């Protein structure tokens, strides 16, 4: 049964390699889980090092030509833009329920009562999941609760010395977008802009919005408080004759004559502009004028608003004109001479930090702001690409704490729990079939993995800790009252993951054994490969 | 580099059930199935072989090919050695047996195929064939009554000559019939004492003539020339036979007597002594009545000088073997020493002559309607020596045929030519739907492999395969009023020779197998077959 | 770390393999496990084909270059010289209790708690295994119940159709030989013999001994119903003078002179054994004489023996002589001088069974005879080797139920009901340690390899069996009574092992246990494998 230019494996040797696919997938992936894992290196064939734990980027950069990892990489994909965490989880779910599958598969199991096994647990594991979740307060005074939150989305990926510096970070750029009520967040008002020359420890979070190109001349003053803001469409620079035409000069002097001529045209506009800083708080302490001016302004010019001790801007991105104008609230002035002070803005302390190369100018302490800005500090490129998928991650994860009331412990509570759920509730009810037992047991000691190897990163033994976890939950239910135990990977014995801070969301945690029985089901349900057409 | 896995015993070579080892041994059995398929039948064809010691032979019979044949692997070990039993208690099915529990395992194969377990194939036969073996008991047509009427013994021993010398059927059926109606005492209703040996009918061969010109005597008949002056004695009945152990010469003394010379004057008494006393000896030997001398040893010169003026025929016979059933016909006793013969040691017989047989003479031992002989004798001839020994093979297989016919039911007879065949095959059908399970499947199965007979007549005779096989099922398929269908069982597999159509009924040319043969085939067969299929595996280590 | 002619298997990969050599032996021999297994065939080279199912007489018939299977085929071997019955039984449970376990050595559990585990549960076994057995009465009246024991131990080894023929052989063996009021029984009183050229079918009890050279003359008498028995060492044929001499005849009849005078000495000792006859029920009816003479016979006192109607044996075996004073009763006359009416014993019906090539001699119906004899039938010398395995197996088997009074329930009862009885005691007890619990649970399941086994050459499911029985098991248990449950090979559902008659040894499961764990155990404790001269 063959022609020629084919390929095909029949007779369950396809299970044999689909199985074996998965082992090589989880291994490569169970190197790197919780605030113990591993960083790895992504070659993207130009020559630049990116070194990340997370998941996401890691299976995007790799070329994988079997083809279940790609159904893994193609399915986490869907979990990294609905959950956007946990990426690792989902594929150390899928290979080891393989793994346990593959033991019945040789005791010959056909895959459909495996596969039944799965979804009639995995029904069941939805209603354990709606009943070991906890109900967080809507209450916006929970921050002490968000820097748990912030923690879990945190110390996974860095050193945990980051994680004191983003804590207040991250915890703040979410609740100053989000308005008190409810109503929704966007993470589009967070913007994350990289710098170099210092180090990443340094890393702070602004109020305001930052920008490029400051005021250019040495006596405008760099620390301006509490000062208006002008946001202009019009030209100040020097301009030029629409058609063509020249400047001819009898004298010396006329050919300075000719060009203050045509630049007086610009000049009047300048004059109205001083006259407004003139008309308003001219000498008034704790009050200044800033031009933010979109379009390129000469040297003369600068140099008159120095003497006026005005900031100057030109070259201005045009994205950055828009968002500048809700924030300090000054509209977008076209024209000078429809100019007036009530279209002014009002902004805070405006003060330039300037390092060797390059100048900072920052729009913070604004009244009305409703955009926040994440700046993001490093030596080299390793630090702000491993920052920056902190600072993304990290927004998102407590993104779906305020979205979802709901909040379910981390540490592996919810896994130990529902495995040792499934355990005795099956042999209670028994109502499910004698041959899906295996689907069901199976089931449940596969979601062992993610506790044996989440301490098995850390170095402990996990035969010691899932023992006394396990003891720990049957001296919790011999005393009657509800108990959430958890594992410690610092220590290596148990804990309460309330206590402790470790916080897994519900979104995650829902799509996560949704998802990752859907992909070990459909793996599980390929009898032959076939290969064809080449 | 490439590891091997499945082997940890001293890098030797065993075949995992996994690896389908029975499938491979039922293709191996195949090749040697293949080989009978060609054998069985009127029209089957001959092997020839070439032995070792440069001797080139040919013969229809497998079992003589099997004894040729250096048979190691296991599964072909387990059919010769179920051939030798079928050699063992019968003298035909030697064909049969072969053929039967080859195709037993061709049909098995189709049951791997389909998942059936070894084991539940195995108890589908074991059902079966205790369905079968009840069966032919109901199927039994007519009974041997054991008249021993030569017309009788033409009945069963003509299909015997049958699918070994064919053409030959009809000639030799009145030669075998007639030495074994010699051996065949007249007695009735007396099951006690057994009686027929093989051994009792001498078959003797020789170049020349053909087989119109074979008789039957009784009596024994020696190749050896009538060593005295006498080449044959008289016709009056009863001449006594003296059977000597010694040789013929001058006696000695049961202690010592061991010659010796020591003068030239003792040599000429040495020679005088031998002449006297042997001249007295022979001469008081035959004063006692016996003009025959049968010598077990060597005979003097001056002993056979003697004995010819006194006018004995004296006749050497050195094996011991036509001694004990020369015993049994003149009714002499060996006499170790010599000089001594009793008259109640002597024998009687009629008449011991020199014939000429094939251009060669040859003294005979035989009589005429007294002093019974147990003992008989075939003289075959022939032009073709090699094709006349092939005669002798299918007479002893005659014998043993009818030594079939005995106390334990076996005049019991059925149709051959498949015949019941054919119709055992809708019989175990009707088996088949009426036992419920998984077992339907194999009952089935073991109807089709009875298909390999009635296939391998029709195959064999040139005859069209795809015509035959339904002119078999609608001749036993019919439809009778009443439970019982009646007239005609009889259609069997029709050899013709002949033109023009279709089958023939057994009762025309008495064409049958005998109940014996045929109950006692099966059940080895088929045990031999459900044995092949026990063994998953084979493991050859050092003894 | 090697010097030359030096090979060395070092890390955990060296118990990888000799736990893989002890799988592979296992897939071999699980297939002939049990009345439902498969008869292998060995070839020594020569041609000589064994059949037996039997796993010593195998392992000792292969040579293994595996040095694990080595340990398993001595461990196989010290079975049967305590056991005689179950080899291949402690092979399966070796091999699954390393393969249940290799799978917690890939999980990093040191071998210790595993073999530590193995022996806390081969305790708790033991502990089992004396309330789970029932003890059967000493009673001889048994045999009903020894139908049951025949068929455990004959249907294994043969087709079940030589059952129904060797049930009443093996059966009125062991209580013949069995001494009354409870004493002990001897296996050696019952001789096994093998014959050729007749079917195994046609294999026969034999209450007396069995003799191969019988009487040769044609008027020897067929049957004798009842006779006077005589053991003599005399010879009764012709003889020579004690002292140096000659025979010097004038005539013919001067040397059948010399021959009579000579053996007048032995005619004279013949008169005395014929007169005999006369002396004591010479006329009387159901009376007879037989002469069972050692030495040899000459044709002339056996044409004399004839006339009288005596049986006439010569060129008896030595050893056979003896056996005779044992079943016969009759002393040996080594004179005929002093031979005596007192000396001569008593049997029953004396037939002779004529066969062509074989003379059959009968002794039976004796009145303390204390020996029997199995004469086994066959065509080929195959079927006289697995009837003989059958017969060796089968005797043992009833003499262990006499011996030991103790009964277990076959069919995987002590199999099915001590593997769920460890799992579910050890979660109640909890008395070993946290550690231990894997060594106990793969201890527990590695107990249902025999009854999966038991289904898998039957070609059943072994999950949907094993679910009826767990389903059976536990509604027994919630109806609070003692209920035996065990597999049915033939219908495939749950069966009662007591009323199918299914029954096991309580010496074979004693040993069997403690014997599998110890090798089992002692195979994990291979820290290293070290190989010299290779």
């Amino acid at each position: 049964l063959l022609n020629p230019k084919a390929e095909s494996l029949r007779r369950d040797a396809a299970l044999k390699v689909n199985v074996t696919s998965a082992e090589g997938l989880q291994s490569v992936l169970e190197t790197n889980l919780g605030p113990k894992g591993t960083l790895k290196m992504l070659v993207d064939g130009a020559g630049n090092i990116k070194l990340t734990k997370d998941g996401k980027v890691l299976l995007t950069e790799m070329q994988i030509q079997s083809p279940t990892a790609v159904l893994i990489a193609r399915a986490a994909a869907a979990q990294d833009e609905i959950t956007g965490d946990g990426t690792t989880t989902v594929v150390c779910l899928v290979g080891e329920l393989l793994r346990q599958a593959h033991r019945f598969i040789q005791e010959g199991v056909h895959p459909r009562i495996i596969t039944d096994g799965f979804e009639i647990a995995r029904k069941e594991s939805m209603k354990f999941l709606d009943e070991f979740k906890i109900s967080k307060t809507n209450l916006s005074n929970d921050r002490e609760f968000l820097l748990q939150v912030a923690r879990s989305s945190l110390l996974t990926k860095v050193d945990a010395d980051l994680t004191e510096v983003l804590t207040p970070i991250v915890t703040d750029a979410v609740l100053s977008v989000y308005d008190a009520q409810a109503d929704n967040l966007d993470l589009h008002m967070v913007e994350i802009m990289q710098m170099q020359h210092l180090s990443p420890k340094d890393t702070t979070f602004i109020k305001g919005l930052v920008l490029d190109h400051g005021g250019r001349h040495p006596d405008m003053p760099t620390r301006v408080k509490n000062a208006y803001v002008l946001i202009l469409n019009v030209s100040l620079e020097y301009e030029k004759t629409e058609v063509n035409s020249g400047f001819f000069y009898s004298s010396a002097d006329q050919r300075d004559k000719l060009a203050a001529s045509e630049r007086k045209f610009v000049d009047a506009k300048l004059k109205k502009i001083i006259d407004l800083k003139n008309e308003v708080c001219g000498m008034d302490p704790d009050k200044g004028f800033v031009i933010i001016n979109q379009k390129g302004i000469d040297p003369m010019s600068l140099d008159v608003f120095a003497k006026h001790n005005i900031l100057a801007l030109r070259r201005a991105k045009r994205r950055n004109m828009e968002r500048l104008q809700l924030v300090t609230g000054g509209e977008a002035q076209n024209s000078v001479e429809d100019l007036s002070p009530q279209i002014l803005g009002f902004s805070g302390l405006v003060y330039q930090e300037t390092i060797g190369e390059e100048k900072f100018t920052y729009v913070t302490e604004n009244t009305d702001p409703k955009s926040c800005t994440i700046l993001i500090k490093g030596s080299t490129h390793y630090a702000l690409a491993q920052t920056k998928d902190a600072v993304r991650d990290g927004l998102r994860a407590v993104a779906n704490v305020l979205k979802d009331k709901n909040i379910i412990p981390g540490a592996g509570a919810f896994y130990i729990a529902l495995s040792r759920y499934l355990r005795s509730a099956n042999m209670n009810k028994l109502g499910a079939k004698g041959k899906t037992k295996t689907g069901i047991e199976a089931f449940a000691e596969a979601l062992l993995v993610i506790p044996k190897t989440l301490v098995k990163n850390s170095g402990f033994d996990p035969l010691d800790v899932l023992a006394m976890v396990e003891d720990e939950l049957d001296d919790a239910q011999d005393s009657d009252e509800t108990r959430y135990v958890g594992v410690d990977l610092n220590i290596g014995d148990s804990c309460d993951p309330t206590i402790e801070g470790i916080w897994d969301s519900y979104r995650v945690l829902r799509n996560a054994i949704t998802g990752a029985t859907g992909i070990a089901s459909n793996l599980l349900l390929c009898d032959e490969l076939l290969r064809a057409g080449r | 580099q490439n590891p091997n896995a499945g082997l940890f015993k001293q890098g030797y070579n065993s075949y995992s059930n996994a690896d389908g080892q029975i499938i491979k041994s039922i293709a191996a059995i195949r090749e040697l199935h293949q080989m009978c398929l060609t054998s069985m039948g009127p029209c089957g064809r001959n092997k020839i072989i070439v032995n070792h010691l440069g001797k080139i032979i040919i013969t229809n019979d497998a079992a003589t090919m099997l004894r040729e044949l250096d048979i190691v692997h296991p599964a072909v070990k387990v059919l010769v050695m179920a051939t030798e039993q079928q050699k063992i208690d019968m003298g035909d099915g030697t064909n049969l047996v072969m053929i039967l529990a080859g195709e037993l395992l061709n049909v098995s194969e189709k049951l791997i195929s389909m998942g059936l377990s070894a084991v539940e194939i195995i108890q589908g036969y074991n059902m079966a064939r205790k369905f079968t073996l009840k069966e032919l008991d109901e199927m039994v047509v007519g009974e041997i009554t054991d008249k021993n009427d030569k017309n009788e013994l033409l009945k069963m021993i003509k299909p015997v000559i049958s699918s070994k010398k064919y053409g030959s059927e009809d000639i030799l059926s009145e030669l075998v019939s007639e030495a074994v109606s010699h051996v065949l005492p007249v007695a009735q209703q007396a099951g006690e004492i057994p009686y027929f040996n093989v051994d009792s009918i001498r078959v003797v061969k020789i170049m020349g003539g053909s087989l119109s010109n074979s008789t039957v005597i009784k009596g024994m008949v020696f190749n050896r020339e009538p060593e005295g002056h006498v080449k044959s004695l008289s016709e009056d009945k009863k001449h006594k036979v003296a059977v000597f152990t010694c040789p013929l010469d001058i006696a000695n003394t049961e202690t010592k007597g061991t010659v010796l010379l020591h003068n030239a004057q003792e040599m000429l008494d040495f020679s005088k002594g031998e002449e006297k006393q042997i001249d007295a000896m022979m001469k008081e030997i035959a004063d006692m009545g016996v003009e025959c001398i049968v010598a077990g040893a060597g005979v003097g010169e001056l002993a056979l000088h003697y004995l010819n003026r006194y006018g004995i025929l004296v006749l050497k016979v050195p094996s011991k073997f036509e001694l004990r059933r020369l015993c049994r016909v003149c009714g002499a006793t060996p006499l170790p020493r010599l000089g001594a013969p009793t008259p109640e040691e002597l024998g009687l017989v009629e008449t011991v002559k020199t014939m000429e047989i094939g251009g060669d003479r040859v003294t005979v031992f035989k009589q005429e309607q007294g002093e019974i002989s147990r003992t008989s004798t075939i003289i075959l001839r022939g032009a073709t020596q090699n094709n006349l020994d092939d005669i002798e093979r299918a007479i002893d297989d005659g014998v043993a045929a009818v030594k079939g016919l005995m106390k334990p039911s076996g005049g019991k007879l059925l149709p051959g030519a498949g015949a019941t065949e054919i119709e055992l095959i809708s019989r175990i059908t009707k088996y088949g739907e009426r036992t419920p399970g998984l077992l339907q499947l194999a009952i089935k199965q073991f109807a089709v492999a009875f298909e390999v007979v009635p296939r391998t007549l029709a195959e064999t005779a040139g005859l069209d395969v795809n015509e035959v096989l339904p002119n078999l099922y609608a001749a036993h398929n019919v439809t009778e009023p009443g439970a019982v269908k009646t007239d005609h069982l009889y259609k069997g597999v029709d050899i013709d020779g002949e033109s023009d159509e279709g089958v023939k009924d057994i009762r025309e040319e008495n064409i049958y197998d005998m109940l014996a043969t045929k109950k006692f085939a099966i059940n080895v067969a088929t045990e031999a077959a459900t044995t092949v299929l026990s063994i998953d595996q084979i493991i050859m280590a050092k003894k």
